[PDB]
């Protein structure tokens, strides 16, 4: 199908999702001042999957940004990019929710959130064949999470036939200077689970040390990372943007990932990122990238699939090449590593190859796994959550802004109900 | 007079049609716009044109527009009438029942009007032979529906189709034991005979009998386009008798439930194996009988052969072909049917094949394709039964399914013929 | 503490579209337990041939869940089975007819001549909701403002629907009200199958709680009664456009209760209550702390014979499970 609506919502949400566009945006060949220099005909193909034609020479991208916090719109729009966004739908309020998924839901972004569907309706309407909605929002922050999580949704009992495609950002154990993420992820856990088609979990956790392991860089800073985010965000939109081989859209992707409707959550991976303008050695062909692509070490969430089974691989490869050895290197990767995926889903790898690559390279390939060891982070998330739950710490600052404690009793019973599903799934066998 | 529609659903079905209609364009003498400079036996499978444009007796179907815009963005676009190109928007994506429910229901009727226009200008028309997966969404759940609809329209008009199943080396979805179980249910009672593409065969044989490292999909329809040039040949060449369809269903069946033969194709030689190159029609029929050369890769030391017809292509002489099947028939040691005398249809056409300029075969004084009924292939079924199953016990992905206007009682229903198709080939030996 | 789930069979006779088809009768029966439809046997708690009437479906099924839910336990009582095999017609029927009326409102009335029955010291407060799940929504039946409701989890986190309306009731006469309201607000079309095809899974919910006075004990049961909609070959049906829609979330929401009742019968290790909004109200009704009778209804036509075979082993597999039974505390 044509036409994704994206929507980026906070402060992380609209900076991943700037620099998102401004590497498809360099794909399709459009600048920042919203012209086409595209030099193969083959860019402008599949143009209008994520731009709108608009008024004369001039393609828009079809992207929704929103948050409470208006100095987010600004540094989006003194962003490089900035006047590629439309200015109508920087959706923007005046103070921020504050790490506070209840002033997201209750407070602040039910106030919001009718002037983000007015807009929303808006990109629409105006598609000719919507495939559906791709929201970039955070399970750990205060606009991202309650008020994201009220997007999901409120477009989704307004589009329930559509497909609702979210790029969901996971809170570390290591870092972060806001405490109470682990609660504002639970409740959002809760929501998620309920109104997505699909769920890509992005850790911050696996960005820091996929950044700080393989590219190099040692504190976390939000921009170098953001560029490892974006290149996976192009990476698996790939399919959509541009032709090649199978798997074109997201309900093809989805339907060859989800076994059970609940677990849906995707495990992110990218390949190459290799030592850069050096090697140039090391790793250079189609097995060399299945074997990157098939690493631990180059996935983008924190559970290590050596300690939990992969039900499902979707598999995004870049540039020209010869689909006979992708068919042999998953073929063989099955065949030895069998341990690791699950006996009871049979032919567990599923290959998408495009003829176009990213800029900075010639071939790519993008891992998307539909992972059992997802657990791990769901567990993370609880035995933090019920920690503080049972000694009831911060709930006023929550409740107080609507919530009920049964509200916080019902997104954990969820979050344990989904444990107890993926759980299963990596004990369970054949017969 | 005797004419022949191909109707390309699939991303893979499409690609073989495009491999197979410029191969027929070359094969005829058709330049890449429609002209031509001679005349002949076009007639079939071409419509000349006022213009001098030779149109295919052609129908291209894709769910989405992406494969068929492919067609009219690059070469023979100004070949393919526009009339004959039909695309979808949101398609069945790998999802069986968004192939024949929800979404091929909206594009049905259309193709079925498009087929009868095309039909309605076929002064003798056969019928139809039909490229799909069993195992995609596109190919697997439009062309099933299409199948039920065509057998009510056209109804003593034959449906050949050529088939693409996937192979427990090489295989490509998830989902894909119930796409193949669910679609050959529905084919089963409505289509007539089906030439099983195995896609693993294809590969393997590029990879060892064409000397092929890198093989790409292009190359593997190459071979694909070579075996259905090579039964379609019969009505476009000139040479003996063979010359319809329904010869093939009527001498390939045992029982019409076992209507799904093996084709062998020879030679798969590579125009670099340039040192062996003189071959005989002996050497080419003993590699139409060689595991090698199968496009189903089924085990035949353990499958019977029911049923055998070989169409010769080239420069082969008749005297050569008995003298190849009576030693083949002494030399392997080949199980055959009770009930009926020893079995091969015997078709000579003339002219060798064509490859492309690119081609990767050698350009051979003759040619054979084997069309052969084989118990074999319940080896195959078999191991897809087994991953329905599977999947099937814990009920994965079927929600996909069910949710997409299914019932999961049809479920029940395929995987109970399939498992009754199992038991027709057993019985079909005792 | 371990009592089955009760599955019960009922048959109905041949209907118009079936007869004059000429469409076999295919339904053998042995004794009250078993059914043999192609030499096979299908082995229940009760089996109800043609002829049976609505009273004597009331009697041998529903009767005895009165005593027991007013003892305090939950009661849930649920039609399962393929579109036109008498789901509708067993749970409500004819519902002012006093031969042609169903389950729900036969129910209705010996709660309350069981509660004319008993001594002046039992206080009794029953309140009623009737909603539907119509496209995976949960629409209020005696309300047209909310067209989706929530499921919450309670006291001991069992699940129940909030947001619904829950009406208060004197007399079963106005409970009747509130049924005769609900059903003709409730989704209905006319299908190839049915004339008055249920699109919908329909939800009356009796909440009964009662106090004794003088003993100054509360005992509250959860009473539900689920006219479920059947799930159908889109062939049969002929079904195009909402109809469709409608079929989509139907059979989507019945293979889930199916693999509910699935996960129970073999023992695995999660049951996913949480797939369907009717799974999740079903909870309790499927491994919890109620007395649940499945009636599973079935056609006698050759027509919809695979379909009936897959109802009979949904119901062989269904009387496997036994719920974790107790009396409910108030
Ligand atoms: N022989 C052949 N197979 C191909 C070709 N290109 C792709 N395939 C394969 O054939 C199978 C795909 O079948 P399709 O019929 O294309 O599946 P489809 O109906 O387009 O599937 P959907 O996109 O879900 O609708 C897969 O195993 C592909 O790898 C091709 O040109 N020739
Ligand atoms: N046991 C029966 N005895 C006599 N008539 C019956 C019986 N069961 C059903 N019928 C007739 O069939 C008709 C339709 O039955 P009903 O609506 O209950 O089917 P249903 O199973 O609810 O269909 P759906 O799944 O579409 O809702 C009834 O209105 C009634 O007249
Ligand atoms: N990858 C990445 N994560 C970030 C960035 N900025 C903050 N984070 C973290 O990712 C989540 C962002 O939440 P957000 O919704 O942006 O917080 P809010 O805008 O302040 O409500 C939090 O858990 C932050 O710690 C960023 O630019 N990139
Ligand atoms: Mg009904």
């Amino acid at each position: 199908m044509r036409e994704i609506v994206h929507i980026q919502a906070g402060q992380c949400g609209n900076q991943i999702g700037a620099k998102f566009w401004e590497v498809i945006s360099d794909e399709h060949g459009i600048d920042p001042t919203g012209s086409y220099h595209g030099d193969s005909d083959l860019q402008l193909e599949r143009i209008n999957v994520y731009y709108n034609e608009a008024t004369g020479n001039k393609y828009v991208p079809r992207a929704i940004l929103v948050d409470l916090e208006p100095g987010t719109m600004d540094s989006v729009r003194s962003g490089p990019f900035g006047q590629i966004f439309r200015p109508d739908n920087f959706v923007f309020g005046q103070s921020g929710a504050g790490n506070n998924w209840a002033k997201g839901h209750y407070t602040e972004g039910a106030e919001l959130v009718d002037s983000v569907l007015d807009v929303v309706r808006k990109e629409s309407e105006s598609c000719d064949c919507l495939q559906g909605f791709q929201l970039t929002h955070s399970l750990g922050g205060g606009t991202g999470s309650g008020m994201g999580t009220l997007l999901i949704s409120k477009i989704r009992e307004e589009y329930p036939d559509r497909i609702m495609n979210t790029f969901s950002v996971m809170p570390s154990p290591k870092v972060s200077d806001t405490v109470v993420e682990p609660y504002n992820a639970t409740l959002s856990v809760h929501q998620l689970v309920e109104n997505t088609d699909e769920t890509y979990s992005i850790d911050n956790e696996a960005l820091y040390d996929i950044c700080f392991r393989t590219l190099k860089l040692t504190t976390p800073t939000y921009g170098d990372l953001n560029h490892l985010v974006s290149a996976t965000m192009s990476g698996v939109t790939t399919c959509l943007r541009f032709p090649g081989q199978l798997n074109a859209d997201l309900r093809k992707l989805a339907v060859n990932m989800v076994p059970f409707p609940r677990l849906h959550f995707f495990m992110p991976g990218f390949a190459p990122l290799t030592s850069r303008g050096s090697q140039q050695y090391r790793a250079l062909t189609v097995p060399e990238l299945t074997q990157q692509m098939f690493d631990s070490k180059n996935m983008m969430a924190a559970c290590d699939p050596r300690h939990g089974r992969y039900l499902t691989v979707a598999a995004i490869f870049r540039g020209r090449m010869s689909m006979k050895e992708v068919d042999e290197q998953m073929l063989n990767v099955q065949n030895k590593n069998s341990s690791y995926f699950v006996e009871w889903i049979p032919n567990n790898v599923k290959t998408a190859v495009c003829d176009i690559p990213p800029r900075g390279l010639k071939m790519s390939a993008t891992f998307i796994g539909n992972s059992t060891a997802i657990q791990e982070l769901f567990k993370r998330i609880s035995e933090q959550f019920t920690a503080m739950f049972r000694r009831k710490a911060f709930l006023h600052w929550y409740t107080g802004e609507g919530m009920d404690e049964m509200e916080f009793t019902e997104a954990e019973s969820n979050m344990n109900d989904l444990v107890s599903e993926y759980q299963q799934y990596q004990d369970a066998t054949a017969d | 007079m005797r004419e022949c529609i191909s109707i390309h659903v699939g991303q893979a079905g499409v690609q073989i049609g495009n491999a197979c209609w410029e191969l027929y364009c070359l094969e005829h003498g058709i330049q890449p716009d429609g002209q031509m400079p001679s005349d002949d036996s076009f007639n079939t499978f071409f419509s000349e044109t006022g213009a001098g444009k030779h149109v295919p007796r052609a129908v291209f179907v894709d769910l989405e527009p992406t494969v068929i815009d492919e067609v009219r963005t690059g070469t023979y676009r100004q070949l393919f009438h526009p009339e004959q190109l039909i695309t979808g928007k949101e398609d069945a994506a790998n999802n069986y029942a968004r192939g024949h429910y929800t979404i091929g229901k909206e594009i049905i009727d259309l193709v079925l009007d498009r087929i009868r226009k095309l039909a309605d200008q076929c002064t003798g028309l056969q019928g139809f032979l039909v490229f799909h997966s069993f195992g995609g969404g596109t190919g697997s759940g439009f062309t099933s529906l299409l199948m039920e609809r065509l057998s009510v329209d056209y109804g003593k008009k034959s449906k050949l189709e050529f088939s693409i199943y996937p192979a427990p080396q090489v295989s490509t979805a998830v989902v894909e034991p119930y796409n193949s179980i669910l679609t050959t249910h529905t084919t089963l009672e409505h289509s007539d005979c089906a030439f099983m593409v195995d896609n693993e065969a294809i590969y393997d044989i590029c990879r060892r009998n064409l000397d092929i490292e890198r093989p790409t999909y292009t190359n593997l329809n190459r071979l694909i386009s070579q075996i259905v040039s090579s039964i379609t040949a019969s009505l476009r060449f000139d040479g003996a008798l063979n010359v319809d369809l329904t010869e093939f269903q009527t001498n390939l069946v045992p029982y019409p439930r076992i209507h799904f033969p093996l084709a062998t194709y020879a030679p798969v030689i590579s125009a670099e194996k340039a040192y062996h190159e003189q071959l005989s029609v002996a050497e080419i029929t003993n590699a139409c009988f060689e595991p090698a050369n199968q496009m189903v890769k089924c085990d035949p030391r353990h499958g019977k052969y029911m049923a055998c017809c070989l169409l010769y292509r080239g420069d082969v002489v008749p005297k050569d072909v008995n003298a190849a099947i009576a030693t083949i028939k002494t030399k392997r040691s080949i199980q055959f049917v009770d009930w009926c005398p020893t079995g091969f249809k015997v078709g000579i056409n003339y002219q060798p094949p064509t490859v492309v300029p690119g081609g990767d075969l050698a350009k051979v004084q003759r040619a054979v394709c084997m069309l052969s009924n084989t118990t074999a292939i319940a080896e195959a079924w078999a191991r897809l039964d087994h991953k329905f199953d599977l999947m099937y016990a814990k009920r994965a992905f079927v929600h996909w399914y069910v949710g997409e206007g299914m019932e999961e009682g049809e479920f029940s229903e395929a995987r109970e013929d399939m498992a009754a198709l199992e038991k027709d080939y057993e019985e079909v030996g005792v | 503490a371990e009592s089955n789930i009760k599955v019960m069979c009922r048959f109905r006779p041949l209907n118009e579209s079936e007869v004059n088809r000429g469409d076999k009768y295919i339904a053998k029966f042995q004794g009250e337990d078993t059914v043999v439809i192609a030499s096979k046997p299908y082995a229940f708690d009760r089996v109800f041939q043609s002829s049976t009437s609505q009273e004597q479906v009331y009697n041998d099924c529903a009767k005895k869940i009165v005593k027991d839910v007013l003892e305090g336990y939950n009661g849930t009582i649920f039609a399962y089975g393929q579109t036109s095999s008498g789901k509708t017609h067993t749970m409500e029927g004819k519902l002012h007819d006093p031969e042609g009326m169903g389950i729900i409102p036969r129910i209705v009335q010996d709660i309350f001549n069981y509660i004319y029955s008993m001594d002046e010291n039992l206080e009794f407060h029953i309140k009623v909701s009737y909603f539907e799940i119509y496209l995976d929504k949960i629409r209020d039946l005696l309300d047209v403002s909310k067209t989706n409701l929530s499921v919450h989890e309670d006291k001991n986190r069992v699940p129940y629907v909030k947001g619904a309306t829950e009406r208060f009731v004197s007399s079963p006469d106005e409970v009747m009200d509130t049924i005769d309201e609900g059903k003709s607000n409730r989704h209905v079309a006319v299908t190839n199958m049915n004339e008055h095809s249920s699109r919908s899974h329909s939800i009356f919910l009796i909440n009964v709680k009662q106090e004794n006075t003088q003993t100054e004990q509360k005992l509250s049961g959860k009473l539900y009664l689920v006219d479920l909609a059947g799930s159908e070959k889109v062939s049969k049906t002929g079904a195009e456009g909402a109809v469709l829609d409608e079929a989509k979330n139907i059979n989507k929401s019945l293979s889930a209760l199916g693999n509910v009742i699935s996960a129970l019968a073999e023992g695995s290790t999660y049951v996913p209550y949480r797939d369907s909004k009717m799974t999740r109200i079903l909870q309790d009704s499927l491994g919890g702390n109620c007395r649940t009778t499945i009636v599973i209804c079935c056609s006698p036509s050759s027509y919809n014979e695979s379909e009936t075979k897959s109802t009979l082993l949904f119901g062989q597999r269904a009387k496997t499970i036994k719920n974790t039974v107790s009396v409910n505390v108030e």
